[PDB]
RNA sequence: CGCACGGAGGCGAAGAACCACAGAUUUCCGAAUGAGAAUCUCUAACAAUUGCUUCGCGCAAUGAGGAACCCCGAGAACUGAAACAUCUCAGUAUCGGGAGGAACAGAAAACGCAACGUGAUGUCGUUAGUAACCGCGAGUGAACGCGAUACAGCCCAAAC
RNA sequence: GAUACAGGGUGACAACCCCGUACUGAAGACCAGUACGCUGUGCGGUAGUGCCAGAGUAGCGGGGGUUGGAUAUCCCUCGCG
RNA sequence: GCUUUACUGCAGGCUGUCGCUGAG
């Protein structure tokens, strides 16, 4: 079975959803963790220095 | 503080319920229960509510189908507002 | 004449001799069964505690903390590394055990602030330190001329920023002359070479 | 699928946002809904 | 417009409540006429009713009901 | 009568609009704290960790945010050495913890132009690419002092 | 006209058409709960007295990290003291 | 990327020693 088009047919699973804390469609309903703001994993907001250039 | 009744839902279907089934239709607050809708309606229009049916509409509001007792006449209550 | 306190001090100069030795051998048995951070009503070394700022007053807290002995509990590299950076066994942390103990205590009492701490011995696998914490919100302390300084906003989380006595010594701030070129006024301002 | 009351409110809002700029706004501003979303061609969140 | 601040402060605690219910009713009836697509409206009032209600509630808070 | 110049209608000399200050209101989720949940729901709530304690959540604290700055920890590699291992990139990137309006430092168990001398601490200029390090290769790299800025000096433990 | 010829607007190049601009004045914020002033306390000196003065510390050894720190940086860890 | 009696190191295992650690 082709890994491309034919394998795209079984994709009817809901994972990432609108997050209660940040509003982004990143709250993984299976993990109960927002991949965008960190909701469900940490009280503090998810943020990294690598999200921008080093001297900025 | 939020009020229970928002306004009368007046559409062709609502008229049929009023003329043929003695029912009044309202746009109510989505946090309101059938009982709270029954009460509010009785106090605002001075009638006897027999049954309340609800629905959370695709308009983001709640619709309540309130049936009045045979003592009251839906057409008359509606005609005065 | 000699204070009674001088006797507690003198006993602790040699914790492996005399009555103190027998005391420690008995105590540690109970300590090893206690948790990570145990609040204790009275300091084990009264002289040392008072010398460091302790007072038998409201809002003054003392707690004994046990921390494992030895080097860094380190994980081996999981990617490319030059030989120099491939070590695991001989690497030791830059913060001394006493400082680790102080942080563990402060975390246990979030509203309190670390005033100071001291050692109360060790066995073969762990060390114990008693930390003196203070309630910056209690009026018995806000009115104390000798302790009220710890109530100021800039003293919040002082232990976590190395403002403790053990913090300052461990940061290489003891000396005011030769050897402190990269420590004062801060390790960070000196490029982290202290 | 089974929609919750909250999901339903959001779908309702998206449908409402999908209306056109009223005729009078055109006259008032002396002369486009940049958020026109088709159910088939576009994809909503969640 | 028609209902001024002085008149509201001159009312008794009970008069404001009764006046509030009166205003709420005029509002509900206007929203009902509006829902029925009824045009005998006067857009200024439905807007004035909201402000009058806000004013009464503001004064009720000021005077301790 | 916002952007916004329509239509209808309305508000303003009972001084509106508008601006400043102060106050009122301020749904739900959110550190999110009664419990659960993709912003809803279920049957009185400082959840959790702590201090005091009338030992009752009675009185309090912490949590999270913020452009970067700041302090304390963890800590690469590409690269340079025309290869490469120490060295270098660099205590850099990135990660963990935390404060403030600024941090940190700070009244000598100092300095050591060795003196009949200086006199808390930052910082700026200089000292100087000097001393020192280094397959003594490539590279690395201060300080005292001096000229400035600003200046401020005190509290315990113990004795009695 | 000008203690105002900065700048902008206005149907084309504007000191004098309008806003402004010079001069004078006012308010808020910051400096700062600081300086000054004041209330209280009481500085200091001689002689005698081995009464007091911070311990796993000072210091040494093993193993590391770090630094310009070289025998002579700072720190960690285990042992001794 | 992979290999090995290539160079140099790093985990891990075995083993002595010190601390925990005491009486005859
Ligand atoms: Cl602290
Ligand atoms: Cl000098
Ligand atoms: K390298
Ligand atoms: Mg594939
Ligand atoms: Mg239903
Ligand atoms: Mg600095
Ligand atoms: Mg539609
Ligand atoms: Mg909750
Ligand atoms: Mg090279
Ligand atoms: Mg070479
Ligand atoms: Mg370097
Ligand atoms: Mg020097
Ligand atoms: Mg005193
Ligand atoms: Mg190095
Ligand atoms: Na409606
Ligand atoms: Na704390
Ligand atoms: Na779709
Ligand atoms: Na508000
Ligand atoms: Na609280
Ligand atoms: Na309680
Ligand atoms: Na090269
Ligand atoms: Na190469
Ligand atoms: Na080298
Ligand atoms: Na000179
Ligand atoms: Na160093
Ligand atoms: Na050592
Ligand atoms: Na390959």
């Amino acid at each position: 079975t082709g890994a491309g088009t034919p394998s795209q047919g079984k994709k009817n699973t809901t994972t990432h959803t609108k997050c209660r804390r940040c509003g982004e469609k990143s709250y993984h309903t299976k993990k109960k963790v927002c991949s965008s703001c960190g909701f469900g994993k940490s009280a503090k907001r998810r943020d990294y220095e690598w999200q921008s250039k080093a001297g900025e | 503080s939020w009020d229970v009744i928002k306004h009368p839902h007046v559409t062709e279907k609502a008229m049929n319920d009023m003329d043929f089934q003695n029912k009044l239709q309202f746009a109510v607050d989505d946090r309101a229960s059938k009982g709270e809708v029954a009460d509010a309606v009785e106090e605002q229009y001075d009638v006897t509510v027999e049954q309340v049916n609800t629905q959370n509409t695709m308009d983001g509001e709640k619709k309540a189908v309130v049936r009045l007792s045979e003592d009251d006449d839906a057409q008359e209550v509606a005609s005065r507002i | 004449a000699r204070s009674a306190y001088s006797y507690i001090r003198d006993a602790w100069k040699n914790p492996g001799d005399g009555q103190l030795a027998e005391l420690q051998w008995q105590r540690q048995q109970e300590w090893r069964n206690e948790g990570a951070v145990e609040r204790i009503e009275r300091p084990t070394r009264l002289d040392k505690a008072r010398s460091q700022g302790y007072k038998a007053k409201q809002g003054v807290i003392v707690a004994r903390v046990s921390v494992r002995k030895g080097s860094a509990r380190k994980r081996r590299h999981k990617a490319g590394r030059r030989s120099k950076r491939q070590g695991v066994t001989r690497i030791t942390r830059r913060k001394d055990i006493q400082r680790v103990a102080e942080e563990r205590a402060s975390r246990t009492f979030p509203n309190l602030r670390v005033l100071n701490s001291y050692s109360v011995g060790q066995d073969g696998r762990q060390k114990w330190h008693e930390v003196i914490l203070i309630d910056p919100n209690h009026p018995a302390i806000q009115n104390d001329d000798d302790l009220s300084w710890i109530c100021a906003d800039d003293q919040a989380d002082r232990v976590f920023r190395g403002l403790t006595g053990a913090g300052r010594r461990n940061r290489g701030l003891s000396g005011k002359g030769k050897g402190s070129e990269k420590t004062r006024p801060s390790l960070r301002s000196n490029g982290g070479k202290g | 699928g089974k929609k919750s009351k909250a999901t339903k409110k959001r779908l309702a809002k998206l449908d409402n946002q999908n209306s056109r700029v009223p005729a009078w706004v055109m006259l008032k501003t002396d002369r486009r809904n940049h958020k026109r979303r088709h159910w088939r061609r576009n994809d909503t969140d969640e | 417009t028609v209902l001024h601040v002085q008149e509201i402060r001159d009312m008794t605690p009970a008069e404001r409540e009764a006046e509030l219910d009166d205003l709420k009713t005029e509002l509900l009836n206007a929203r009902a006429v509006q829902a029925a697509g009824g045009a005998p409206e006067n857009p200024g009032r439905i807007k004035e009713l909201r402000k009058a209600i806000a004013r009464i509630k503001t004064i009720q808070g000021e005077e301790g009901d």
